[PDB]
């Protein structure tokens, strides 16, 4: 893949 | 995709590969271990024990993927989330409450005292206490079930029904006046 993973979001 | 790639050779026989987009990859001599250092600061290490460990530089978060499919994310605020392959998620908040989100839309929290709260997708709640007491909340009333079999319900208009363990039912108006009694 070579590309970064999308930034993740915590649950509120 | 990438063609304009550069490989170098480590004294141990491992490889370093540098990609035009800035990504660097380190492969051990046996090829079995891989370290990927992305241009954005992220880091991905695959492990001997088979965990894949990913670090998000900007969000400051680590993300472990385990061999059974579980993913586990550890966030800067000390919150942790476990994501399961059927879509279930288990969130541990800073204050050590655990909440599970199930596929169907149920949520289920367990409090530091073991009290359990269950939030159905229709909006209704069930609380279950250590004492054996349950409360049921819907949009029309709140119902308490006691261990002795007593059930008290307060409706949204303020009328209160008690049902005694014997079966007798007393209904009171908002003011407290009995308006119905099943004797």
């Amino acid at each position: 893949d070579l590309s970064p993973r999308p930034s993740p979001n915590p649950h509120p | 995709q990438s063609d304009s790639k550069i490989e170098k050779m480590l004294p141990d026989g491992g490889r370093l590969v540098v990609f035009p987009n800035g990504t660097r990859k380190e492969l051990s001599a046996d090829g079995q271990t891989v370290k990927v250092m992305f241009f954005n600061g992220d880091v991905k290490h695959t492990m001997p024990d088979q965990r894949v460990i990913y670090y998000y530089a900007e969000a400051q978060t680590t993300h472990i993927t385990y061999p059974d499919g579980m993913e586990v994310l550890q966030f800067p605020n000390n919150q942790t989330e476990k994501h399961f392959p059927d879509g279930r998620k288990e969130i541990t908040f800073p204050d050590q409450t655990v909440k599970t989100l199930h596929p169907d839309g149920r949520e289920e929290s367990v409090l530091t005292d073991g009290t359990i709260i269950q939030l159905n997708p229709d909006g209704s709640k069930v609380i279950q206490f250590n004492t054996g007491q349950r409360e049921i909340h819907t949009a029309d009333f709140k119902r308490r079930e006691y261990p002795d079999g007593t059930v008290k319900t307060v409706y949204s208009d303020g009328r209160q029904e008690t049902q005694y363990p014997t079966g007798r039912v007393r209904l009171k108006d908002p003011q407290g006046k009995v308006i119905m009694d099943t004797k």
